[PDB]
RNA sequence: UGGGAGAGGGUGGUGGAAUUCCCGGAGUAGCGGUGAAAUGCGCAGAUACCGGGAGGAACGCCGAUGGCGAAGGCAGCCACCUGGUCCACCCGUGACGCUGAGGCGCGAAAGCGUGGGGAGCAAACCGGAUUAGAUACCCGGGUAGUCCACGCCCUAAACGAUGCGCGCUAGGUCUCUGGGUCUCCUGGGGGCCGAAGCUAACGCGUUAAGCGCGCCGCCUGGGGAGUACGGCCGCAAGGC
């Protein structure tokens, strides 16, 4: 699973102000961070569709957020998305 | 020949089979509701079971068996009769235990049993 | 009688409390339920949890035959 | 993993081949290698005994270590996992730290770079000898010598394996690649696990050429001969068997027994096969 | 790291020096798996409730350990390889539930 | 942030009961079966009893009127991996929300393909009875299949025959599970009975079928017919 230690570690390097733990960066940062340890469990069980829903209603939300982002500032959406790798 | 021994009766809604065993549970001798001449539903009954009781225990005590501990199986209705007869026979019942076969949830019945 | 009274403080999932736990079980090797064990709805799950376990490593009985 | 192939041509339609995704190495280890005599199915005598045998791809045959209590408690590491003609499994270069170098048959589930040991003492684990009195029942096993130290006879070939039952004095109980209960001496080897390559079964040849490039000559029927070839010859047109169906030389083929009675192995064999 | 009570079982009739070898052997295995062992509550012969391996008594060993999350499933497959080890179970280490 | 409940899902392992089979023992005139029978099985040693072995499937008690899930659905036990959800503190973001034609994924059973497995069960099938007949019900057999892996199928009384979200309009009672200050107060579920109101009535009733708003899906008399033609999907069956 995450430990309480990588999460902080994703909450510290995409706070704004080092005491933010709520903006859309920290959450599209702490749900990618979640998607991508599924993802990769998913690769390996690949009949865990329960767990999969899950999945999607993670990526549904990410991009619910990073629609909200985009809008109150293109730039600084594009610095999240590369930040975390995930256009495409 | 061997003085105690156990008695078994395997008893289902068809039949009443008993048989004497001896302490390492060999069989003595047995009978059942075939061994007094009924065939048929009537092997069933109660009265069947005490005769196959009777006639278990006299063909047993005819060995030197003197007491029997009273393994009992199935839910047929000679069942208690079964018990009854054994206590009645001259044996010296040493005990009743109901050891009657029990799935934890198994093999899958017949449609007759779902 | 209830065995949640006939017994003191007692932690459930000690699943090698052989004394504490067979207390839980029939004469005939069933877990008793609650009616018979007192335990509530949150109490009884752990109790047979730790009681299955139990069986498994042989401590308790799946099942004993019934004496008159 | 059988790969199949878009129907370009007509038999390309259902011809598949292995992946050979577990292949490491692609041309044999020289000093491992000798000439394999093709016979065409021809004996001493020049006469075929075996028929439609013969004009498949030349081979060099592998020489594989069926005995590895050759080598006790010396570990190997296992180099190279290659392509062997001459059986359906594949074989393992095994680089002894001895600096001797054998092929055994390829385990499933082994991995270049993993080390192997044969002995008594050997952990139990996929690509180990034992002697099969020290196996743990239950464990899953091939390459298993039939014998004390006349070498692996058994569980040889793609993807089988032999199932360790039980013990009895000197004997273990075997669960043969047939389903077959034997009885099997404790002393004699095997190597834990199962033959690998087990999609060998799979494979569909295709078309006619492939059986050819396999050594495997035309097949001709009973029923299309004439009298003097086979009993299933002649007739006016079309002809059912006719009799009981028989092979070239007249005995019956279709469940007629032909293992005999008084062999000494009997008391060895606990149940014959299944299916 | 985890927390984890692993039992064990073992063959009664042998004496405890054959006794002492599968110690051992468990004792390499917990070692190279990567436990930790912090208790280690060893209560010997036992009467069973059932039969066991035709054996109505067991060795129950008692490790409170500390591994790798990942690596207990193969540790206790490993302590199972011995044909003396009629029985291993390895739990996740809990604070107790209570009552009275 | 710190916590809690849970048959939620996936993978590997693993336990005992039970049935079938095999082996050894011991033992004899029947067993089994039904309304009663027969078929069947049994002196070639069955049934009933003990001991040993194999293999498969399903998990008794707990267990509930219970829990979890979006639905289908999920139940021995252990570990690993993973989802959802609830509560507390009121700490962070600042309307980032609702719904959702298409699309995509999931989808009981049965069915299909390639392997495997096969104890029990059992479409088909055979036999015994019943009967005017009995291509049924009842009985003895019994192949798919039921099981596993992977890939298809995509249906249902897929039901609460009740789309989703929010807000508002008495309470009583039982229960699951959190929190508290632990009488009791408060959340989140699960039922029951009921205010107002709704309803053709039955009934519904803070788990609305009441009062409202948003969005979606759907209906427009019965039969023809979920058929035909077209089109798309499917290996087929057949689905849309
Ligand atoms: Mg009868
Ligand atoms: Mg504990
Ligand atoms: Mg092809
Ligand atoms: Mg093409
Ligand atoms: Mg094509
Ligand atoms: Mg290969
Ligand atoms: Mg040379
Ligand atoms: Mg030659
Ligand atoms: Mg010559
Ligand atoms: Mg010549
Ligand atoms: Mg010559
Ligand atoms: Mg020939
Ligand atoms: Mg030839
Ligand atoms: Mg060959
Ligand atoms: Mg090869
Ligand atoms: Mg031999
Ligand atoms: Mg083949
Ligand atoms: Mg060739
Ligand atoms: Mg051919
Ligand atoms: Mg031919
Ligand atoms: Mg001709
Ligand atoms: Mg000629
Ligand atoms: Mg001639
Ligand atoms: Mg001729
Ligand atoms: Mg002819
Ligand atoms: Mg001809
Ligand atoms: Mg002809
Ligand atoms: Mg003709
Ligand atoms: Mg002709
Ligand atoms: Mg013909
Ligand atoms: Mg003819
Ligand atoms: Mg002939
Ligand atoms: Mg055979
Ligand atoms: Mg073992
Ligand atoms: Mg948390
Ligand atoms: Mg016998
Ligand atoms: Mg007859
Ligand atoms: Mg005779
Ligand atoms: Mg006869
Ligand atoms: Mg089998
Ligand atoms: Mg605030
Ligand atoms: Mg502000
Ligand atoms: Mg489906
Ligand atoms: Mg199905
Ligand atoms: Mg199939
Ligand atoms: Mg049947
Ligand atoms: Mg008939
Ligand atoms: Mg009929
Ligand atoms: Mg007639
Ligand atoms: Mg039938
Ligand atoms: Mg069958
Ligand atoms: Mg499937
Ligand atoms: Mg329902
Ligand atoms: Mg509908
Ligand atoms: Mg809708
Ligand atoms: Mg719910
Ligand atoms: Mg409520
Ligand atoms: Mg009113
Ligand atoms: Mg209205
Ligand atoms: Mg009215
Ligand atoms: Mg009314
Ligand atoms: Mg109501
Ligand atoms: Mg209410
Ligand atoms: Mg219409
Ligand atoms: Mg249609
Ligand atoms: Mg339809
Ligand atoms: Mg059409």
């Amino acid at each position: 699973p995450i430990t309480k230690e990588e999460k902080q570690k994703v909450i510290q390097e995409f706070a704004r102000f080092p005491g933010d733990t709520g903006s859309t960066e920290v959450q599209v940062a702490l749900l990618t961070l979640r998607i991508n340890r599924l993802s990769e469990h998913l690769k390996v069980h690949k009949k865990d569709h329960h767990s999969h829903r899950g999945l999607l209603m993670m990526v549904g939300q990410r991009r619910r957020l990073l629609r909200y982002l985009q809008r109150e500032d293109p730039e600084r959406y594009r610095a999240l998305i590369e930040k975390l790798g995930i256009r495409g | 020949q061997v003085a105690s021994g156990r008695a078994y009766i395997h008893a289902s809604y068809n039949n009443t089979i008993v048989t004497i065993t001896d302490p390492d549970g060999n069989p003595i001798t047995w009978s059942s509701g075939g061994v007094i001449g009924y065939k048929g539903s009537r092997k069933g009954t109660p009265y069947a079971a005490q005769l196959a009781a009777l006639d278990a225990a006299k063909k047993a005590m005819a060995y030197g068996m003197q007491s029997v501990d009273v393994i009992v199986r199935g839910t047929g209705a000679g069942r208690e009769q079964a018990i009854r007869a054994l206590q009645a026979s001259g044996l010296q019942v040493k005990s009743i235990v109901d050891d009657t076969p029990v799935p934890h949830n198994g093999c899958r019945p017949k449609k007759k049993f779902r | 009688a209830k065995v949640k009274a006939t017994l003191g403080e007692f932690d459930l999932r000690d699943y090698r409390n052989v004394e504490v736990l067979k207390r839980f079980l029939s004469e005939t090797g069933k877990i008793l339920p609650r009616r018979r064990t007192g335990l509530s709805a949150k109490e009884q799950r752990i109790l047979a949890k730790t009681i299955k376990r139990a069986r498994i490593l042989g401590l308790l009985p799946f099942t004993e035959k019934l004496v008159r | 993993a059988v790969k199949k192939f878009k129907p370009y041509t007509p038999s390309r339609r259902f011809m598949t081949v292995a992946d050979f995704s577990e292949i490491t190495k692609t041309e044999p280890e020289k000093s491992l290698v000798k000439p394999l005599k093709k016979t065409g199915g021809r004996n001493n005598q020049g006469r075929i005994t075996v028929r439609f045998r013969g004009g498949g791809h030349k081979r060099l045959y592998r020489i594989i270590d069926f005995k590895r209590w050759d080598k006790v408690g010396i570990p190997a590491k296992v180099a190279a996992i290659e392509y062997d003609p001459n059986r359906s499994a594949r074989i393992a270069l095994l680089h002894y730290v001895d600096g001797e170098k054998r092929y055994i048959i390829a385990p499933d589930g082994l991995q270049v770079g993993q080390q192997v040991v044969a002995g008594p003492d050997a952990p139990i684990q996929v690509g180990n000898a034992l002697p099969l009195r020290f196996i743990p029942v239950g464990t899953v096993v091939h390459a298993v010598e039939l014998e004390p130290k006349k070498g692996a006879k058994l569980a040889r070939a793609a993807g089988t394996s032999a199932q360790i039952q039980g013990r009895e004095g000197d004997y273990v109980i075997l669960r043969l690649p047939s389903g077959e209960l034997r009885k099997v001496h404790g002393e004699c080897y095997a190597t834990v696990g199962a033959v690998g390559n087990a999609d060998h079964k799979n494979i569909v040849l295709g078309k006619a050429g492939r059986s050819r490039w396999l050594g495997r000559r035309p097949h001709v029927r009973g029923a299309a001969m004439n009298p003097v070839d086979h009993p299933h010859g002649g007739g006016e047109g079309r002809a059912p068997r006719g009799r009981p169906p028989a092979s070239p030389w007249g005995w019956q083929t279709k469940g007629l027994k032909t293992r005999k009675r008084r062999k000494p192995s009997s008391r060895f064999i606990i149940a014959r096969r299944k299916k | 790291m985890r927390r984890y009570e692993v039992n064990i079982v073992l063959n009664p009739n042998l004496d405890q020096s054959q006794l002492a070898l599968e110690k051992e052997i468990i004792q390499r295995a917990l070692e190279n798996y990567g436990a930790r062992v912090e208790k280690v509550e060893e209560l010997g012969l036992r009467r069973l409730a059932y039969p066991i391996a035709k054996d109505p008594q067991g060795y129950f060993l008692w490790y409170q350990v500390e591994m790798p999350e990942d690596r207990v499933n193969d540790l206790a497959r490993e302590l199972r390889i011995r044909d003396n080890v009629r029985r291993v179970m390895v739990v996740k280490s809990q604070e107790p539930f209570l009552a009275n």
